[PDB]
RNA sequence: UCAUCUAGACAGCCGGACGGUGGCCAUGGAAGUCGGAAUCCGCUAAGGAGUGUGUAACAACUCACCGGCCGAAUGAACUAG
RNA sequence: GGGCGUGUGGCGUAGUCGAGCGCGCUCCCUUGCAUGGGAGAGGUCUCCGGUUCGAUUCCGGACUCGUCCGCCA
């Protein structure tokens, strides 16, 4: 829910038509100002693919930065992680069918 | 920004019909053959492409 | 401020406009936007003129001004005479030169009290010069640039020289001027520093694509502020 | 002309064909300026593309300092030699051809101007009358 | 018509500068007003007019300022137009319009708020407390020109009552200092001003120059107010703690010595009140800028702060006073500087420098900072040695060399040593020989007279008599 | 050539379009609708272990089926003048 | 214009889908009519995509080079 918040948010900001260097700008100031919704995010945008990167606890002092597309919901970006996951065992599954053949 | 339903309005007679893939006629958005002469009233029709 | 200004893309104000602290000058065939700039900064106590010179648009390089005169070419008109005579306050006078060089903006830098001329006028035209303006003359060129009038922007507080200028010539200018003097560009680097802008006492008018620390040296060096 | 202009010019009597040398005004370093091109010129079977006062031209420096030769650069038409007739109908003409270096947008590779120039080329281009001495 | 939701703005539920539910802020990125309000506004005219400044561009800005001031012109017409919906919109957009660069942009915007003001008298109240601190900032602004204006323009709004205006600094003063804050302490010169359209410098610049308006509306408070700084210590603390004020105080570069000579009178206000004493570390903290400053002055710049030296020394001689040359105690190199200023400021002479020079010294005897003789004098003498070069090629000089004889003589009776006073008296005929006219310096010749005695003077024209 | 049809057909409106059951595998999830197989009963006038939209999975909407109005032919595929 | 083939280290050159040698010179050792020896550095295998598990290697495209054939009376 509080990577829905941060969208939603930063999604207002890019409906009003804002420039990108500015919405910048206004992060940074919040985020010296103490706003949780702006310390949560990481400042080098890519708004030109429409992607944000929002940092998470590793644990419920450690955070880990992740890539959220601002098109998708939290929930579908997950999916897509999953996917990315999913697409990597099948690449390895074909490895250990390669590896007697490749090392005779 | 227009409004929601202006935009709809707007759609209704700018953006939601379809085209003839033979002569590019802008068609009704439920035909099934196009009205015009030269394609020779054909059925190969496509929506109009959206933005987005 | 140096105020921002285009003559319908040219961002050379001293080209088509001639300011003075008591009168300005400005081109018949100007946009609104050139227009509003003067008559919102100078306001109602200065009057502007509409004005063509010898039948040309460039007023500014065609015409040498001061508050007590008005110096204008041979070949203006009697119509533009009159015109600039009922236009013009009585205490100004305008008298036409009758010289070879002919174009008394490129010709003549001046300013209230001292005035700079291109090294090889007539004798008669610097007494007319001396009468008419009220104005101490001499005879120099701005580092071998003898259009010491497009070379050089002057008033009363600083002047703007040439940005390729020896800083013996630099100190020289001054202590002939009694005027402090700053090497600058203009309009994103145009070296014709009095066509690229006018100043007078309380306002500098120069192009759109005057940079940021081109205006500030405009004015510090004019005291605007 | 062209792209320059700070408005628009009368249509004075063309007399530089495509091949004339005309002197180079400027201090630029270079003497004679030979003309290429002409900037909007039309195009007719058989007709040369001649340029008249105030035009922009393509030219060549055939004699010169040789970083100005050897490479074609724009032009601008200061004194025609062949007579021309203005709106209040005198005919005038200077008694040579020249010309100045400018780039494609008309402000000069020089910085002074020997010798008269016209004026319906001081107000067409600003930066010649900036950097011209006489107009008339 | 008009998209998008401040969410960010609401996170934070800050006002700014306002009082009336809307965040009002100098820097760019944040205070625009929200779509949703601006699309309450009442006629799409106006919501044009908005449409229009926040755009970047100049003119545009411009154009869009001249119509709504038209509008304005045509209250009756429009009062409809104008609203509280309105109000709160101008509001925030006023500010980031009154930090602006372009004059005429500053000029207008004044100009405007004051009309609305004048037209919706006693409909204005709730947006009175934001107006007013903005108002004033343009009033009290080192540009004269924004400042007069705007200054005459309020009193006609107040129906030209003194008392009116002097009310105004006394019922917002919370606000006035509020402002002053914000500016000081919230604003750096990066968020006043965008960095890709704008260098380091000229943001740098700018922000300088709004912090100097600042602290001149400090002055203007502090005066009006006496219990001012009784019930806002803790903001003030805030205030003076930052070193933004401080830096204020560069002669080393920078066009105008206008903001140095504010932050001058503003330290010499707080000693004044005895709030630099209630805060020594905060008057320590400005003693060493002072005595940064004065390695700034230099040979190079010395004919750019000729007019700001003898201020710098009246002051000098006050802050010396107090706990003993304290303020010189605090630097070691207090004397290393002074001693390398004396010769910057020798070489040129400001009229009225050397009178403040012999005020300081009245300071310096009784503390013994310097040593008058090895150093104290004949600096004097280098520099009317230095004057009688410039004998008086120059106007003024001549005004500054008869004001030097005079604080000179002065000095002299300070010395009571024969060497002294033998010394000037080679002084004094060298400078009649080295000539000039007594007739044209005649208010000088009289005040010259003491150096000779009039019966010696009789005397010397004896001995001139026998001069070859 | 297949089908439907005064025991009410095809268009158009309006209403329902349900339980066992979140059927079995498999997935971090997938409940009709990512897939693999099966694809059966009840209540029925009628409703698929689902036609799409659809959500992380739901929820929600719509379908092909049955009903009121309409009262009579109509739908699909193909052939050749 | 078209066809056919070609592209490897600073240079030349070997490559079956699992980049070596020689030459230049880096260092060291070792010598009149100045050698030899030993460890060195050195590649985006012309480039871009797909296949494979991995392409110098297979395929498709582009660049480049080298050959061959081509206008009239
Ligand atoms: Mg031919
Ligand atoms: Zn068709």
């Amino acid at each position: 829910p509080l990577i829905e918040e941060v969208k939603l948010a930063v999604q207002g900001l890019i409906d009003q038509q804002m420039d990108w260097n500015t919405i910048e700008k206004l992060i940074k100031s919040e985020q010296k100002k103490g706003n949780r919704i702006a310390q949560l995010l990481n400042l080098p945008l890519n708004l030109k693919q429409n992607k944000i990167s929002v940092k998470l606890d590793l644990s419920s002092n450690e955070k880990i930065n992740v890539t959220i597309d601002l098109g998708l919901s939290a929930y579908a970006n997950a999916t897509e992680y999953f996917n990315i996951k999913k697409t990597s065992a099948q690449k390895q599954k074909k490895v250990e069918k390669n590896v007697g053949k490749a090392m005779k | 920004i227009i409004e929601p339903s202006l935009k709809a309005l707007a759609s209704k007679y700018n953006c939601d019909k379809s085209v003839c893939r033979k002569c590019y006629a802008r068609l009704p958005p439920r035909a099934t053959n196009c009205r015009k002469r030269k394609c020779g009233h054909t059925n190969q029709l496509r929506p109009k492409k959206k933005l987005k | 401020m140096a105020t921002r200004t285009q003559f319908e893309n040219s961002n050379e104000i001293g080209v088509f406009s001639k300011l003075t602290n008591t009168y300005c000058l400005v081109a018949v065939g100007g946009s609104e936007n050139f227009y509003s700039a003067f008559e919102a900064e100078l306001g109602d106590a200065i009057p502007i003129v509409h004005t063509t010179i010898a039948g040309t648009r460039i007023i500014g390089r065609m015409t040498a001004g001061n508050r007590r005169g008005l110096l204008v070419p041979t070949q203006t008109t009697d119509q533009e005479l009159q015109h600039l005579r009922n236009s013009l306050p009585d205490s100004v006078k305008i008298q036409r030169v009758e010289e070879r060089l002919s174009a008394l903006g490129n010709v003549i830098c001046c300013n209230d009290y001292v005035a700079l001329v291109h090294p090889d006028i007539d004798r008669e035209t610097e007494e007319l010069i001396s009468d008419v303006l009220g104005v101490e003359v001499f005879r120099q060129t701005i580092s071998g640039n003898i259009l010491v009038g497009s070379y050089c922007s002057l008033s009363n507080q600083g002047g703007l020289v040439h940005p390729q200028t020896s800083v013996q010539d630099q100190e020289e200018l001054s202590s002939l001027l009694q005027v402090p003097l700053v090497a600058g560009t203009v309009n994103r680097g145009s070296s014709v520093v009095g066509a690229g802008m006018v100043v007078n006492d309380y306002l500098a008018v120069t192009g759109l694509d005057t940079t940021a620390p081109e205006l500030s040296v405009i004015e510090s060096i004019f005291r605007l502020q | 002309s062209g792209n320059g202009a700070q408005g628009t010019k009368f249509r004075i009597s063309l007399g530089l064909p495509v091949g004339a040398i005309m002197n180079c005004a400027d201090n630029s370093g270079a003497r004679n300026l030979y003309i290429i091109a002409v900037k909007g010129s039309g195009s007719r079977l058989n007709r040369l593309p001649a340029a008249s006062l105030g035009d922009m031209v393509m030219a060549t420096v055939k004699k010169g300092k040789p970083e100005l030769r050897k490479k074609v650069m724009p032009a601008i038409v200061v004194r025609q030699a062949k007579s021309w007739r203005r709106r209040d109908g005198v005919f005038l003409y200077f008694e040579d051809n020249a010309g100045v270096i400018a780039n494609p947008k008309g402000e000069m590779k020089g910085s002074a101007i020997t010798g008269p120039v016209g004026k319906e080329c001081a107000d067409l281009w600003p930066r010649v009358a900036s950097n011209s001495g006489v107009v008339v | 018509s008009f998209g998008g939701i401040n969410t960010f703005q609401q996170y934070n539920t800050d006002l700014g500068l306002g009082h009336n539910g809307v965040r009002i802020s100098l820097n760019y990125f944040d205070g625009l007003p929200d779509p949703s309000l601006l699309n309450s506004l009442y006629s799409n005219e106006l919501k044009l007019i908005f449409k229009s400044l926040l755009k970047r561009d100049e003119t545009t800005k411009e154009k869009a300022l001249m119509d709504l001031s038209n509008l304005i012109s045509d209250f009756n017409q429009n009062e409809y137009f104008f609203n509280d919906i309105f109000l709160l919109c101008w509001s925030q957009i006023y500010a980031k319009l009154i930090i602006s660069d372009y004059k005429v942009i500053r000029l207008q915007s004044h100009q405007i708020t004051i009309m609305l003001v004048k037209s919706l008298r006693k409909k204005i109240s709730k947006f009175l407390k934001d107006f007013i601190p903005l108002i004033l900032l343009g009033t009290c602004e080192l540009d004269y020109s924004v400042s007069k204006p705007s200054l005459n323009e309020l009193t006609e709004c107040f129906n030209k009552d003194p008392a009116k205006i002097n009310a105004l600094w006394a019922v917002f003063q919370e606000q006035l200092l509020n402002l002053v804050k914000e500016i000081v302490v919230n604003e750096n010169e990066d968020t006043i001003s965008d960095e890709r359209y704008s260098s380091k410098e000229e943001s740098e610049f700018r922000y300088h120059r709004v912090i100097a308006s600042a602290v001149l509306l400090l002055i203007k408070l502090f005066v009006h107010n006496k219990d001012v700084s009784e019930r806002n210590s803790s903001s003030l603390k805030v205030i003076l703690s930052d070193e933004s004020i401080w830096k204020l105080l560069n002669l080393k570069n920078g066009q105008n010595t206008n903001a140095y000579e504010t932050v001058l009178r503003l330290i010499d206000v707080l000693y004044t009140r005895g709030y630099m004493p209630s805060h020594k570390n905060i008057m320590k903290l400005a003693v060493k800028k002072l005595l940064k400053s004065l390695t700034h002055i230099t040979s190079k710049n010395i004919l750019k702060v000729c007019p700001v030296l003898p201020s710098i020394l009246n002051l000098l001689a006050t802050l010396d006073d107090y706990e003993d040359g304290t303020i010189w105690s605090y630097d070691k190199s207090s004397k290393e500087k002074v001693l390398k200023f004396l010769s910057v400021s020798r070489t040129s002479p400001s009229p009225g420098f050397f009178n403040a020079v012999f005020a300081l010294y009245s300071s310096t005897k009784r503390h013994s900072f310097l040593d008058y003789y090895l150093e104290w004098l004949p600096f004097w003498q280098k520099s009317v040695q230095r004057l009688n070069e410039k004998g008086f090629s120059a106007r003024n000089s001549a005004e500054v060399l008869n004001e030097f004889w005079t604080n000179f003589l002065k000095f002299a009776e300070d010395s009571s040593e024969e060497r002294v006073k033998k010394m000037v008296e080679s002084e004094i005929f060298n400078s009649l020989s080295c000539g000039k006219s007594l007739s044209e310096y005649t208010k000088l010749n009289q005040t010259l007279s003491g150096v000779f005695p009039p019966d010696k003077w009789e005397r010397e024209i004896e001995d001139y008599f026998t001069s070859d």
